[PDB]
């Protein structure tokens, strides 16, 4: 609320305008000019096929860092008075590194198919054009968000573990498991995006 | 196996038992351990020693904090002292009581110092009421005074400039002097209840006008001055007192040592029926005669002459471990403890490591111009070794970089062999002029003549394979590619297959160790039903990733490169069971049912640890009639934790490439932005601005590449030689020893 | 994706370990069934070396007595509290701060109740809470009228903003001291109760039932001390907190209270209330109210110490580790009249 | 031919490679100073000791200029769409990697300081994570490498 | 005495390593004439006639390895006799 305001404020005007400029353009008999087809062919496939490059890492980067930082702070705080736990807790940020691992081999494996055209207009681009570059941005997208989410609950859990191991230490071994059930989501994007962009053949 | 046989009992009662530890801890070999029962620490036979040694410790180290304030050192020369076994300790350390009262002495004597502080005050008075207060309370102070007075008072302060001596602390605490006056009587009553709760007891009350007042306590003033100089000799006696402190600190030493000895007799038997007061200890078999000398050593003083033999006794519980170690190796082993504590009869990874972390160092340090930087920084700190050791060093960077000179030393030597097949020294290639690319009259046989002119402003890839060139290079990389402007696609691709190749290698070292000790520790239902699915899981997935790579490498020729397949587009498909008839073509003749039957019997792998086992261990405890169901719980989780960590630690192998890449790339800028522009056209004063050019630019990959960056390589690599190399066979679950070597 | 847990640790991370880490040094029953056995002084200071507690009597106690001991563990309480306290950016801080108010307050009325008696002025001060020091603690010795101890707190000391506009009076005698901690001690309840529901999330779910709790307590002690004195009825109805669950019957049941009976009989009508009252029967044999309150106290602290991103796991511990300290005075007191047999009156924890 | 369009969105990329990731960087330092404050007055001989989180945030500045010069070097008149747009990928990449490294690196600093400040075995410790957060970094950087080339 | 050598050993190190890596640039500029593999930069635009400008310039260019060497070939010889000052 401190300055969270301008936030609220600003999406609130923007949806309120496109309600009144949707209903302005319906009952006016002007809808032709609202043309879905134009925005979606003239612009050109090159640039969500770099935006969806882009975020793959992006968003995989992002959940990486939430999440070692959100670990490390508790590991460290705990480890002033139990220094037996300083070394035990490095797998929790090894599977929050795994999560960037899978993002860049995404990427790599996204950055193929590339092949620069010559065409101009649509008709001349083409179907094939069309459905992979949108296909790969979709996957880009979906991997990116899929790692980030596994990232933070990974960093929540491991926080949480590693605050409790301080404690009793005979408990580091039952709280690994929703650690891995954590990591389930993480590898489950990354299948789906292979299944995306299995068969794109731009050119 | 590091040990056979720790856990013995060795010793028996004796009437100077106390000299028999003190050489079994000078000798230092041995670690205690009693006590079961649990009887409490507060009710021990051995008590009351401790707890009067515990006194004299916290007594001489008063009088240790009380000349450490006089900023009198200490000589550290001494030898080992000798333990002063007798009773008679004791009596010595009522000698010592005698030094510490007269130090008491003097602390009543520094209350004197307040009085010197008094008449310091009038001093600052010679500027109806005033006082000396501490100075970071003035605000509150005059906000007090506006509060009770409503500035019918009037303050104003002065300040000296020199800090004050604390009567009770000593401290050079800030102080200063405030004049207030009022108009009534009123005031001068209730303004002392404000002026207390400010520490300010010294006031000259009105007695006379201001001339006479002066004069006379400027008389009174000098009068004193010249008493408290006459007066503070006592700092001479205090001196003379203080200067006695280096005498016993080896007395000092050897209340340490016996106190520590009277302890580990506290822990020692509670039994002392027919004089037997049997403790057991820790000490390896290969020193059990060093242990009998040892008792010889007792026997020269304890008049007991009783033999102090006695058998030893085996153990149904769980010995620690030892790792003996040479000069050389030391920096090793505490790496490896740093991981973690390896079980009794585990495989130390020393022999392995010592050699894998330059090489791996090496495979993400590849430049050899920075290889000699640091083996000349690794001989500079090894030459002087004698030196340094005798020497006083007090920054920690250089005493853990002396501790890691063997690794810094190996990794530098490394590096240099790999920078050189690597190609790249200072951003350059040592090209020894064997390149066979491209002659004049080929290119022009080639349908190849004049295009310069239009190349001019473009750059003109060519084709390969004209048909008269080609030419691998014996001496590492061939050399033409540091100016190739398409250098970084074959590079990159390089690393790619460089990095998996060997992660793959170095992982199947990891993970064939842990069959040995199986078969050492004799556990049939973890071998047979164990590792023996893993390893082929491992193998039926990932050897066919090298396999295949390796057949791409050599099989398709250049005049193939249409057609060519792409490996990941193989290894989804199969991953994925999709069969598509066109768009890629099949690697190899055959490659159906052999793909097929590696990926069913790698699927087919996984139910054996998942289930078999427990169910054998279920019958043959029914077989003899274990809560079943943990069992299984607890082996499907460590089984699916395998498979997927495997593909993680496959996954994570690429900091290889990643590392290599960042190094290629800050070489080639670090040359090319700052010293490149030494290249000019000046005639005389080209080399002088040259000099500085260079020094910036050595200076500057001294503070970038040399000290930091090559320390998270390090650290990467020593991530890489624990989690995903010692993650498949090293339980690291142990306890080392705690040796009772004198201190 | 919870609301509050996102962004707790970025920089409240270091300092909830070092709680964490502390709370593991609240000695359990076993600890407790080994220190009732001392013998002597000198044997607790030996058991308490091993404890986590260990080394804070190196000093010159030959003459060892309870006083040093108490100071001692009062002590590390203060040390431990104010190197929490410094390392803290400024919600903590405001938090912190306004735990120390209670002992503020405290350290006020004990002042000025100490001087009304003429005969000490300035030796009350090591008697006072070294936690509740501020800048003004002398400034007691002034006030002659309430008024003149409002002037004296206004400026630094912001507990005016318990009291600015609730005490109007010209007169100070003895008995309207009393009126001054309760409502001191009702507004600083208030403003706690207010901002730990701003705070909002978990803080406040796991924190508004103690401080249910604490007014509840309080008005029942007002209550029942009430009970044969001068205080009139009306101003007793104008002292009871309103954060707790008697709301209604607070204000409508128990101002019309004259004896035990009818008390009994509105408590009895809640559960937990109910049980507590039951067992405290002030039977001779029996532990009177105050020591089921300490019990009931001391568990609601205990359960509140599951939740992970909670702030009041600081505000809670010192309440707890306060505790502690108090049990074991007690112990040390039965080793200095030589006998055992009170010695079991002890309230576990842990 | 190509549109006039196209020469925006390439350079775009550059200003993001030296703003995003400076900024992660500068963050970094700030937070690591208030750490040295808290350990300044009780542990004085630590210091020095505490050169190494600043100079672990610096060097995300570094990785920023790197590929700030690449693409300073690539863009020519007669760019088509297509380069355009790896480029800009490219650089909000590295821009991004960077900042998120940045926000890692200074809250593991503080973590750091404050803890070694009570706790000497700690400080080994603290270096160990402050690692994984820089290689962070890296990563954005490698694809910027992919991105000059495919 | 003046200039202890605790704070100019560094630069005895630096100019070893300046001047032995100036006379190994020197020497690989002038004897194999900077092959272009080796170096990009020269000093012309207009090359349209012939190799002799090329190897003249480049010997050029490598005679400027000669104050530059020479000016630590002092400057080391300077912090030597500092360093002596004891």
């Amino acid at each position: 609320t401190g300055l969270e305001l301008l936030y609220l404020g600003i999406f609130v005007a923007f949806w309120a305008c496109m309600v009144v400029v949707g209903i302005c353009y319906t009952i006016f008999d002007l809808g032709f000019r609202f043309d879905v087809a134009w925005f979606l062919t003239e612009t050109s496939p090159f640039m969500w096929s770099n935006l969806g490059i882009g975020l793959a890492i992006s968003l995989s980067v992002v959940g990486a860092a939430w999440g070692i930082y959100i670990t490390g702070s508790s590991i460290i705080g705990g480890g002033v008075k139990a220094p037996r736990i300083k070394t035990k807790n490095l797998v929790s940020i090894i599977f929050c590194e795994a999560v960037a691992i899978y993002g860049i081999i995404m990427a790599i494996v996204i950055s193929n198919m590339a092949e620069p055209f010559s065409a101009t207009e649509p008709k001349a681009i083409g179907h094939r054009n069309y459905h992979a570059g949108y296909s790969m941005f979709g996957a880009g997208l979906t991997v990116g968000l899929s790692n980030l989410f596994c990232g933070v609950c990974v960093g929540i859990v491991g926080s949480g573990a590693a605050l409790a191991d301080a404690q009793n230490p005979s408990l580091f071994v039952k709280i690994l498991i929703v650690e891995i059930f954590g990591s389930a989501i993480g590898l489950f994007g990354v299948i789906v995006a292979i299944l995306q962009t299995s068969r794109v053949k731009m050119g | 196996r590091s040990e056979e046989m720790t856990l013995a009992q060795l010793f028996l009662q004796s009437e100077a038992a106390y000299c028999c530890v003190s050489e079994l801890g000078e000798l230092g070999k041995v670690q205690f351990r009693d006590l079961n029962p649990d009887v409490n620490v507060f009710q021990r036979k051995f008590v009351n020693e401790v707890r009067r040694c515990e006194e004299m410790d916290r007594k001489l180290r008063f009088v240790e904090k009380e000349i450490r304030k006089a900023n009198i050192p200490i000589m550290d020369t001494g030898e080992n002292p000798e333990v002063p076994f007798p009773r008679d300790m004791i009596d010595l350390e009522a000698n010592f009581e005698k030094i510490e009262n007269e130090l008491k002495e003097i602390n009543t004597n520094q209350e004197a110092l307040k009085r010197n502080f008094l008449e310091l005050t009038e001093l600052k008075f010679i500027l109806f009421v005033a006082g000396v207060i501490n100075r970071e309370r003035i605000p509150t102070f005059e906000r007090m005074l506006w509060r009770v007075c409503r500035g019918n008072v009037f303050l104003r302060q002065a300040e000296i400039e020199n800090p004050l001596e604390d009567p009770v602390t000593g401290d050079y605490v800030h102080k200063s002097v405030f004049i207030i006056f009022f108009q009534g009587d009123q005031l001068k009553n209730r303004v002392k209840k404000i002026c207390e709760g400010f520490r300010a007891s010294l006031y000259p009350c009105p007695e006379t006008p201001q001339e006479r007042k002066e004069m006379a306590s400027g008389v009174n003033t000098r009068i004193d001055d010249l008493q408290m100089v006459l007066n503070q000799t006592e700092d001479h006696r205090q001196r003379v007192l203080q200067a006695a402190a280096k005498n016993i600190r080896v007395w000092f030493i050897k209340v340490r040592k016996m106190k520590a000895i009277y302890h580990t007799l506290n822990l020692c038997n509670i039994d002392v029926t027919q004089k037997c007061l049997i403790a057991e200890v820790w000490c390896p078999v290969t020193d059990l005669d060093s242990i009998q000398f040892a008792l010889r050593r007792g026997t020269e003083h304890s008049g007991s002459t009783v033999p102090s033999i006695l058998n030893r006794m085996q153990t149904n519980q769980t010995p620690p471990t030892y790792n003996k170690t040479n000069k050389f190796t030391h920096g090793f082993q505490n790496i490896v403890d740093a991981y973690g504590i390896g079980t009794y009869r585990e495989i130390n990874p020393a022999p392995y490591t010592v050699i894998t972390f330059p090489f791996l160092f090496a495979v993400m340090f590849g430049d050899f111009g920075h290889g000699i930087l640091m083996t000349l920084f690794a001989v500079w700190m090894v030459l002087r070794e004698s030196r340094i050791l005798s020497q006083k060093h007090e920054n920690e960077m250089f005493s853990m970089v002396f501790s890691g000179r063997y690794i810094i030393l190996l990794m530098g030597l490394f590096s240099i062999y790999t920078g050189l097949i690597y190609n790249d020294c200072f951003s350059k290639s040592l090209n020894i002029f064997g390149s066979s690319w491209s002659v004049r009259p080929m290119f022009t046989q080639g349908n190849w003549t004049e295009e310069t002119l239009l190349g001019s402003s473009v750059l003109q890839l060519n084709p390969a394979i004209p048909g008269v060139f080609g030419g691998p290079y014996p001496f590492g990389i061939d050399p033409i590619w540091n100016i190739a402007t398409n250098k970084l696609t074959f590079l990159n691709s390089f690393k790619m297959k460089m990095s998996v190749i060997l992660g793959i290698i170095h992982m199947l070292f990891g993970v064939s160790l842990s069959l040995f000790n199986h078969i050492y520790f004799k556990k049939p239902l973890n071998i047979y039903f164990g590792f023996i699915p893993e390893i082929i899981f491992m193998s039926s997935l990932f050897g066919y990733l090298v396999i295949l790579i390796f057949y791409k490498w050599t099989a398709y020729d250049a005049h193939s490169s249409r057609n060519a397949p792409s490996l990941l587009i193989h290894f989804i498909n199969m991953f994925l069971f999709s069969y598509p008839e066109s768009g890629n073509a099949m690697l190899y003749s055959g490659q159906k049912g052999i793909q097929c039957f590696l990926i069913v019997v790698a699927m087919l792998c996984v139910p054996w640890m998942l289930l078999f086992k427990p169910l054998i261990l279920r019958h043959q405890y029914l077989r003899k009639k274990f809560d079943f169901g943990d069992t299984m719980v607890h082996q499907a989780i460590h089984t699916i934790e395998y498979c997927l960590g495997c593909i993680s630690n496959t996954a994570s192998y690429l900091r290889l490439w990643a590392l290599s890449l960042a190094h290629a790339q800050l070489s080639e800028v670090l040359w090319t932005m700052v010293i490149h522009i030494g290249l000019h056209v000046r005639s005389l004063a080209g080399g002088l601005g040259l000099f500085f050019i260079f020094a910036a630019f050595a200076t500057l990959t001294v503070a970038i590449l040399l000290i930091m960056e090559g320390l998270s390589a390090f650290l990467h690599a020593l991530r890489l030689h624990w989690v995903e190399f010692q993650n498949k066979f090293y339980t690291g679950t142990g306890f080392k020893f705690l040796p009772f070597s004198f201190e | 994706s919870f609301f509050p847990e996102l962004y707790f640790n970025v920089d409240n991370g270091y300092l909830e370990g070092l709680v964490r880490g502390l709370k593991a040094g609240v000695l359990s029953q076993a600890d407790y069934l080994n220190l009732v056995q001392c013998e002597t002084l000198e044997d607790l200071k030996l058991h308490l070396q091993s404890t986590d507690y260990g080394n804070f009597l190196a000093n010159e106690a030959s003459p060892l007595t309870v006083s040093v001991i108490d100071d001692k563990l009062k002590e590390k309480m203060v040390v431990e509290f104010r190197h929490m306290r410094n390392h803290a950016y400024e919600p903590l801080a405001s938090f912190l701060d306004f735990i120390t108010y209670s002992y503020m307050i405290d350290n006020v009325i004990l002042l000025i109740t100490g001087t009304l008696h003429q005969r000490s002025i300035a030796e009350l001060v090591p008697k006072c809470h070294p936690l509740g020091s501020f800048e003004q603690m002398e400034a007691v010795n002034i006030a002659q009228t309430p008024a003149e101890l409002y002037n004296a707190i206004l400026v630094d000391t912001p507990l005016a903003a318990f009291f600015q506009d609730c005490i109007s009076e010209q007169d100070l005698d003895e008995m309207n001291i009393e009126i001054i901690r309760n409502t001191l001690y009702k507004a600083y309840l208030e403003s706690f109760y207010k901002f730990c529901t701003l705070l909002g999330g978990t803080t406040a779910d796991a924190m508004c039932p103690i401080l249910e709790f604490e007014a509840d307590r309080r008005a029942f002690i007002i209550t029942i001390n009430s009970f044969g004195t001068e205080l009139s009825k009306e101003d007793r109805a104008k002292l009871f907190p309103h954060c707790g669950r008697l709301y209604p019957e607070g204000l409508a049941q128990l101002a019309r209270a004259d004896d035990y009976e009818q008390v009994k009989n509105v408590a009895d009508y809640y559960p937990e209330y109910k049980l507590l009252f039951e067992g405290a029967g002030s039977n001779p044999g029996d532990k009177t109210l105050e020591d089921r309150f300490f019990e009931h106290e001391v568990k609601l602290n205990k359960l509140a110490f599951l939740n992970q991103f909670h702030f009041g796991v600081f505000y809670a511990f010192v309440k707890l580790k306060e505790q502690e300290c108090r049990n074991i005075v007690w112990i040390a007191e039965c080793i200095a009249q030589r006998h055992r047999a009170k010695i079991d009156n002890y309230i576990p924890i842990f | 031919n190509n549109p006039e369009y196209s020469s925006f969105f390439g350079v775009m990329g550059a200003s993001s490679a030296m703003v995003f990731s400076a900024m992660g960087a500068a963050y970094g330092t700030a937070k690591s100073g208030t750490g040295i404050a808290a350990m300044s007055v009780m542990r004085p001989e630590l210091i020095m000791k505490s050169i190494i989180p600043v100079v672990m945030a610096g060097i995300i500045a570094i990785y920023g200029l790197v590929v700030a010069v690449l693409i300073a070097n690539s863009l020519t008149d007669g760019i088509t769409l297509y380069r355009s747009f790896l480029q800009l990928g490219a650089g909000l990449s590295v821009g991004l990697s960077g900042l998120a490294a940045g926000f890692a690196i200074g809250i593991v600093g503080d973590a750091g300081v404050r803890g070694t400040a009570q706790q000497p075995r700690l400080f080994v410790g603290m270096i160990l994570i402050l690692i994984f957060a820089e290689v962070l970094g890296l990563y954005g950087l490698i694809v910027a490498l992919i991105l000059s080339t495919k | 005495l003046c200039c202890g050598p605790k704070l100019a050993a560094c630069g005895i190190v630096l100019s070893a390593w300046g001047v032995i890596m100036l006379i190994m640039l020197g020497i690989f500029f002038n004897v194999h004439s900077a092959v272009l593999i080796e170096d990009v930069p020269f000093t012309e635009k207009d090359f349209e006639n012939g190799p002799q400008n090329i190897y003249n310039l480049y010997e050029q260019v490598s005679y400027n390895c000669f104050i530059a060497a020479g000016l630590y070939l002092l400057l080391g010889g300077f912090s030597f006799c500092q360093v002596r000052l004891n």
